[PDB]
RNA sequence: GUGGGAGAGGGUGGUGGAAUUCCCGGAGUAGCGGUGAAAUGCGCAGAUACCGGGAGGAACGCCGAUGGCGAAGGCAGCCACCUGGUCCACCCGUGACGCUGAGGCGCGAAAGCGUGGGGAGCAAACCGGAUUAGAUACCCGGGUAGUCCACGCCCUAAACGAUGCGCGCUAGGUCUCUGGGUCUCCUGGGGGCCGAAGCUAACGCGUUAAGCGCGCCGCCUGGGGAGUACGGCCGCAAGGC
C-alpha cells in the first residue's frame, strides 16, 4: 500500500514549515513516493495497463509542479530535485 | 406472501457462516432470490449474493437443489 | 427376473422423443421405452400420445418386474413430458413423488448454431 | 499485519490421534507463517449442502488472525496440502454490515 | 492534507460448483438422433435413457438490473495479494501552479500472422445428407484452422451517443446508483425519462444541450472515378496510414 505514518514520515520530511500539509515541495514527494511504488509495480506486472495511464498521468502533475517551482524559485528546486533523485 | 427482510432481525448480511438465516433467502430450487422478493436494497443484495457464494463455496449452502411436485 | 416392487421412474422428455426409464431405488434399470420403441418412427416419436405410450409399455413391463410405488423424476421440456407423466400415473402404479431435475449448466458450453 | 479469518473443514469421521494431529499442523501452519491467533471456533460435525469428497457432512473450524498481508496465500498452500484437509477458505476480516436495523 | 465510501477499473497466483465431451464400471434392449417431412450418422464389438468413479478443456446459471467501473477498447463464480481511477465531508496546507494540444510516445474489439503449448464444446475451409428447376446457399450429420494460454507482431470497425476536451451561464418534474446532512426532505456526485426558455430542415436536443458564451485541437467543401492509382512510411505477411 502506503501506510498512513509511512506517508507522514515523507510528509514531515519534506515540509517547509511546522504544518505544512500542502506546499509544493511535499506535494511533489508524495508524488515521487507514489510514482515510485507505481514503477515497481510495473518492472513486474508489465501486463498492467490501466494502471500505467495512472503513472503516465502521474508523473505529468509532478513535472508540471517541478516546472513551476524551476519558474517562481530556482533555488528551492535546485533543492528539491536533490532530496529527490529526479531530472 | 412479503418479503423476507420483513420477517427478521439484526443479522449480519456479511456473515457467510451464518445458514439459519441465509437459507431463507433462497428458491425451492437453490437459485438466489430475486430482490422483489428479498426485499432489500441494492447494497445490501449485492452483498447478500457474496455472502452467499462465499458460504456454498464452503459447502454450508446449495449450488442447486431439485424442484419438487411438477 | 427380480421382483423389485418400488423404484425410481424417469422421463427423459425431448423436442424430438420421449424415453422413459424405469429402475430400482438405487438406480439401476429395469426396463425402459420411448416412441419409436412403440411403432412410431419420425417425428411422430415426439407426440403427446406417443409419450404417453412410452410411459404405458414401460409401467406395463415393470408392472409384470413386481412394480408398484413408484417415484418420478423428470427431465427435459416438450411434447408429453406431461403426458407422460399423466400416463404414468393412469399406470396402476402408485406415483409417489414427482421431481423435476432437467440439467442446466451454470454456463460453459458454447452450444450449437441452431441453440442460441 | 492484518485481520482474517481461516475456515477449515475436514474430515467428519476422525477420532482424537488424527484430529488433534491435523490441529497441532495447523497450529504449526499458523505459528510459522508469522499468523498470531485472536479467537477461535470449532463448530466440528455440519451437514453439507452438498458431497465434499463423496462425504454426505464435514468438519468445522474457524481461526480468526492477524498476520503478515505477503504470507497469507502461502498460508493458504501449505494449509490445502492435506489430505484429510478438504477445504481452507481464507478471508479478510470486514465490520458487521446490518440489515433490517 | 485528513477522514470516510461505492465499483464486473487493471495484473498476478489460488480455488469452487453446474453442464458437455471422453474413458472405466454397474444394470438394461433395440433403438437413438435428427426434420417441414427426411436422409446421411451412431447402435448387437450392446448405443440411447440410468446409477457410480475418473480425466480434460472452456465458460461462470440465480443474483442481474431500465445497475456498476473504466479514457477508450472493454470488464461478471469465489479468495488472496499487487495496483489505477474516482466521490463526499472538514475548509486545514500551496498560492494561478491553469485549459487545449500539431508532432511524438502508449493503449487499442474481433479476425489475422510468428514460435511454442493446449484442445472439451463450437466451427470459415472442407466431406457427406435432404430441399429444390438447380447447390457451392438457407435445414441435417461430420470436421480443420481458429477459438483457449504464453511471448512477439498486426492498428482495423456501425472503435456509435454516427455527438472532440475544458469552463461559466439559462425553469421544473419523475425514476434510479452512490456519498453527506439537523433524514416529509434537503445537499453533492453518476445513470435514465419527460419538459421552461432557446435551438433545429425536420426528426428531434433541452443543467448528461443539439441552448447562451470563451479557449484550443480535429475535420468538411456536388455524386461518381476511389479509399482507387502513384509516391513515401510502417508491416514477416495479410495489409495499414
Ligand atoms: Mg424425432
Ligand atoms: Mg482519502
Ligand atoms: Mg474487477
Ligand atoms: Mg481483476
Ligand atoms: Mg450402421
Ligand atoms: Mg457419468
Ligand atoms: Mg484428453
Ligand atoms: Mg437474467
Ligand atoms: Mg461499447
Ligand atoms: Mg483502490
Ligand atoms: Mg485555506
Ligand atoms: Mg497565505
Ligand atoms: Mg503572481
Ligand atoms: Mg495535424
Ligand atoms: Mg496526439
Ligand atoms: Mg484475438
Ligand atoms: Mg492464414
Ligand atoms: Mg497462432
Ligand atoms: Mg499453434
Ligand atoms: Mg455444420
Ligand atoms: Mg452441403
Ligand atoms: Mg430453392
Ligand atoms: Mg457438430
Ligand atoms: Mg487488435
Ligand atoms: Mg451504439
Ligand atoms: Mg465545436
Ligand atoms: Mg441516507
Ligand atoms: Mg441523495
Ligand atoms: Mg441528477
Ligand atoms: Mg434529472
Ligand atoms: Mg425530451
Ligand atoms: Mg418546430
Ligand atoms: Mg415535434
Ligand atoms: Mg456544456
Ligand atoms: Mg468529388
Ligand atoms: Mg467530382
Ligand atoms: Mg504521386
Ligand atoms: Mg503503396
Ligand atoms: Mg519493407
Ligand atoms: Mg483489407
Ligand atoms: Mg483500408
Amino acid at each position: 500500500p502506503i501506510t498512513k505514518e509511512e506517508k507522514q514520515k515523507v510528509i514531515q520530511e519534506f515540509a517547509r514549515f511546522p504544518g505544512d500539509t500542502g506546499s509544493t515541495e511535499v506535494q511533489v514527494a508524495l508524488l515521487t513516493l507514489r510514482i515510485n511504488r507505481l514503477s515497481e509495480h510495473l518492472k513486474v506486472h508489465k501486463k498492467d495497463h490501466h494502471s500505467h495511464r495512472g503513472l503516465l498521468m502521474m508523473v505529468g502533475q509532478r513535472r508540471r509542479l517541478l516546472r513551476y517551482l524551476q519558474r517562481e524559485d530556482p533555488e528551492r528546486y535546485r533543492a528539491l530535485i536533490e532530496k529527490l533523485g529526479i531530472r | 406472501k412479503a418479503k423476507v427482510k420483513a420477517t427478521l432481525g439484526e443479522f449480519d448480511l456479511r456473515d457467510y457462516r451464518n445458514v439459519e438465516v441465509l437459507k431463507r433467502f433462497l428458491s425451492e430450487t437453490g437459485k438466489i432470490l430475486p430482490r422483489r422478493r428479498t426485499g432489500l436494497s441494492a447494497k445490501e443484495q449485492r452483498i447478500l449474493a457474496k455472502t452467499i457464494k462465499r458460504a456454498r463455496i464452503l459447502g454450508l449452502l446449495p449450488f442447486t437443489e431439485k424442484l419438487v411436485r411438477k | 427376473k427380480r421382483q423389485v416392487a418400488s423404484g425410481r421412474a424417469y422421463i427423459h422428455a425431448s423436442y424430438n422423443n420421449t424415453i422413459v426409464t424405469i429402475t430400482d431405488p438405487d438406480g439401476n434399470p429395469i426396463t425402459w421405452s420411448s416412441g419409436g420403441v412403440i411403432g412410431y418412427k419420425g417425428s411422430r416419436k415426439g407426440t403427446p400420445y406417443a409419450a404417453q405410450l412410452a410411459a404405458l409399455d414401460a409401467a406395463k413391463k415393470a408392472m409384470a418386474y413386481g412394480m408398484q410405488s413408484v417415484d418420478v423424476i423428470v427431465r427435459g421440456t416438450g411434447a408429453g413430458r406431461e403426458q407422460a407423466i399423466r400416463a404414468l400415473q393412469a399406470s396402476g402404479l402408485q406415483v409417489k413423488s414427482i421431481v423435476d431435475d432437467t440439467p442446466v449448466p451454470h454456463n460453459g458450453c458454447r452450444p450449437k448454431k441452431k441453440f442460441r | 499485519m492484518r485481520r482474517y479469518e481461516v475456515n477449515i473443514v475436514l474430515n467428519p469421521n476422525l477420532d482424537q490421534s488424527q484430529l488433534a494431529l491435523e490441529k497441532e499442523i495447523i497450529q504449526r501452519a499458523l505459528e510459522n507463517y508469522g499468523a498470531r491467533v485472536e479467537k477461535v471456533e470449532e463448530l466440528g460435525l455440519r451437514r453439507l449442502a452438498y458431497p465434499i469428497a463423496k462425504d454426505p457432512q464435514g468438519y468445522f473450524l474457524w481461526y480468526q488472525v492477524e498476520m503478515p498481508e505477503d504470507r497469507v496465500n502461502d498460508l493458504a498452500r501449505e494449509l490445502r496440502i492435506r489430505d484429510n484437509v478438504r477445504r481452507v477458505m481464507v478471508v479478510k476480516s470486514q465490520e458487521p454490515f446490518l440489515a433490517n436495523a
